[PDB]
Order: C-alpha cells, then structure tokens, then sequence
C-alpha cells in the first residue's frame, strides 16, 4: 500500500496482518547503488560519476531514478540526431555525459 | 473473359531460371564505352511490370529491339509501336538513335499491337 | 541541443507549377542528375498528412530548376502547402487497372453517370499511362467539359497506372463536392501554433513507437 492509516484498521488487528514494514527511500549510496543496478544494461560514456548524481538526487524514490535514466537516453538520442530509415550508425555510438543527467535533473519531478 | 477489342497480351513463356540467364545474356551482348557519357532506357513491358537499365550511350531503335529480344525470346514476334510519357508520340523509324530521337535517359512505353 | 527537433532533413522542395499536364507534373533537370531519376519514369512525391502524390516527373524547365512544382489540382490531391517538403523514392507502381472504381461529381460533366463509355474514359484515358491512385478528385480533359471525378480506390497496390487499351470501368452514384481540407481532422503541425515547444516534447514522447521499433536498446 501506498498509505498505511488509509486501510481499514479492522484488518490490521493481532489476528490478520501484523507485521508491518516500510521500503522507504534508499539512502545517497542507496540511490547510487540503484543507479549501479539499474543502468547495467546501458553503455554509459564513462565520464559519468554516478555518485555525483546520487547527492544532487535527494528525497528521490527508485521510479523515479528510472525515469531520469530514461530521459538522460532520450536527451542522447535527440543530441545525437541522424535521419530516417536501420541508420546503424547511431547503435554503437549511444552515449550520456554528466551534464546530460545534470540537465535530465533540471526537467525532474520527484 | 469479355470479347473486347484489345489485343491478347502474352504471358511469361520464358523460366524463372532462365530470365536471370536471359538478362546476364543480354547484358553481355551489349557493349558498355567508357569513353561516351552512357545513358539508361526504361523499357515498360506489359507482361506483368518488368523494366531493365543496361545500356551503352548510343544505340538504334532496332538495337533496343535486339535488346529486347535477348531479354526475352518469346517478344521477338509480337509487333509493338513504343511510346513515350506525353509528348503523344509514336516511337518508329527504327535505324534512329537516341540521340535524333531525344530518347536520353527517357522511358520507352511498350505497347503490343 | 537544448531543442533539436522540427529540423528539415535531405529533402526535396515543393512549390506550384503552372503545366497543363496533370498526372505528368515538372522536376528540376541538375535535381534529375543528383537523384538519378529518368525523364519518363513516374515516381512518388510524399507530401505531409499522410498524402503522397503519384505523378510522371520530366526533365521540363517550366517549373523551377531548383524546386519541384506541380499542378494547383495535384496541389489539391496532395492537400498540401507551398513549400512544404517531399521525399523521392523510384519504386515503381505500373500495375494496370482492373473494374469499377470511380464516383461522379456532376459539377461540370458530360453524361453523369458515364458507366465504362465516355469520351474522357475511353479517348482520353487510354493511351495516357496515367497513375490512378485511392482519393484522385482529378480535374482533367476530355468530354466537352472541366470534368472533376471522384476515385474510391484501385484494387491493384492503390497507386497504379492506367492501360492504354483496356478501358477503365466505372460506377454510377450521384455524389457531390467534399470537404477534405477539413473533414477527416487532417490538420497537422502547420494548423496548430499551441506551444510548439511542447508539440516538439510530444514529438519526442512518440519518437519510439514512430518507425523506431528497436531504439530501444
């Protein structure tokens, strides 16, 4: 649930649902850990810090560090623009800089 | 099939195999000069849609008809009149080149009689 | 860039000609020798709103020799804007007709229904090579008048030509003039001013579905 006291508090009595536990926000090195396991599976441009954009990234939830790696790649592809159709050029050539996630962070809505 | 006037088209008597042999044979029969500035003639076929571009920079009427018939050997006995894309002109004079005949780089239409 | 979209690619230029030629419209001659087109073949001209034009390019030096211009009706079939953009592609479309298939507009016609035999079906259109296509509201020649016709679609590939003996076949229903510059909401980017900023972000929210299946990666 996205809200504990919104459920019914007759469903949470010593008989049905008592142990409660929260996921909360990861920490700075958390966020940096979910930038980590998260942009696996991306060829970053390898000036990137990643630790940098975890300290600028405060109160931050893991969607939505998601989302700012989906807009740091669609910011690479619109920097990087090429024509129309494959265009294979542009597949081994993706990169992200730090000023692009700086820039992705300055459009971000936590 | 209503009896109209319109001539009886021919259907593809040559192979599938043998109209890549048919093309590569009436490539090879027609000369290619380097020393000229080449042009490449559309010949519409009314055989379903087929449209070849080998060519040297000048050639007769006749010679296109020569490389017609290496391109197909079923089209050496049916008679055509070619035409063009509105000028509303009639192709003849078979021993003219292209070069008289203003036919450079220009569609040639195929019409069967 | 801080916007790199709304950007023109490699593209050919359109303007308005002044030819009496219909489905035979005029492209520049260098334009022929840079884009290795042949003075007779017909190609497509892909206009915007999802409308392409099927027409016989020559070399002719009456439209401009920079700028491909063609008719004010073909203007009309391609329901486009002066200078807008086109792409070139040589595939060709030669594929003849096979039944019935227009509509009659009776603004100013000879025989108004017409059916298979009339003086601008089979003088005229044979021996013409004409590209019938889907939605051809065509004002061309033949029968005394300015006819103007309406073509549902043509069964073969729709973007095909005519034969130049087998006469093109016709049905009868009594329709009228349309409304097609506003009818199926075919207003695009140039009819919306908004903010174009954000037309560009939701440009750049459907570039993926967009003809980029794998920009995934």
């Amino acid at each position: 649930t996205n809200r504990p006291n919104s459920i019914d508090p007759a469903l949470r009595r010593f008989g049905r649902f008592d142990r409660e536990v929260d996921i909360g926000i990861p920490d700075a090195t958390g966020r940096l850990e979910i930038l980590q396991i998260h942009t696996k599976n991306m060829k970053l441009a390898d000036d990137v810090d990643l630790e940098q954009v975890a300290n600028e990234t405060h109160g931050h939830v893991g969607a939505d560090l998601a989302a700012l790696c989906s807009e740091a790649a669609l910011q690479a592809i619109r920097k990087k623009m090429d024509l129309i159709d494959i265009d294979a050029e542009v597949m081994n050539s993706l990169a992200v800089t730090m000023d692009d996630f700086r820039w992705a962070l300055s459009q971000s809505n936590p | 099939q209503k009896l109209g006037s319109t001539a009886p088209q021919v259907l593809n008597t040559s192979s599938p195999a043998q109209q890549a042999e048919n093309e590569a044979k009436a490539s090879s029969s027609i000369l290619i000069n380097e020393a000229e500035p080449t042009t490449n003639i559309q010949i519409r076929l009314a055989d379903g849609g087929r449209l070849v571009q080998k060519f040297n920079h000048s050639h007769r009427i006749s010679d296109i008809r020569l490389f017609i018939v290496d391109a197909r050997p079923a089209m050496a006995a049916t008679s055509f009149v070619l035409m063009t894309t509105f000028p509303n002109k009639e192709l003849a004079d078979e021993n003219q080149t292209l070069k008289e005949a203003n036919l450079l780089n220009a569609v040639i239409v195929q019409r069967l009689t | 860039a801080i916007l790199k979209q709304k950007n023109r690619p490699n593209r050919l230029i359109v303007d308005e000609a002044i030819n009496e030629d219909n489905s035979v419209v005029s492209l520049s001659q260098p334009k022929m020798d840079e884009l290795q087109l042949f003075r007779g073949d017909t190609v497509l001209l892909k206009g915007k709103k999802r409308r392409e034009a099927v027409c016989i390019v020559l070399s002719d030096d009456t439209c401009s020799d920079e700028k491909i211009r063609m008719n004010r009706v073909v203007r009309n079939n391609l329901r486009v804007r002066l200078g807008d953009v086109i792409s070139i592609q040589p595939c060709p479309d030669v594929k003849y007709g096979k039944r019935i298939h227009v509509l009659p507009i009776d603004d100013t016609v000879e025989g108004i229904t017409g059916n298979l035999f009339e003086v601008y079906l089979k003088p005229y259109f044979l021996e013409a090579y004409r590209p019938i296509r889907k939605g051809d509201i065509f004002l061309v020649h033949g029968g005394m008048r300015a006819v103007e016709f309406k073509v549902v679609e043509t069964d073969p590939s729709p973007y095909c030509i005519v034969a130049p003996d087998t006469v093109i076949h016709c049905e009868g229903e009594p329709i009228k003039r349309e409304d097609e510059e506003e009818s199926l909401n075919e207003v695009g980017y140039d009819d919306i001013g908004g903010c174009r900023k954000q037309l560009a972000q939701i440009k750049e929210m459907v570039e993926l579905p967009l003809r980029h299946p794998a920009l995934f990666k």
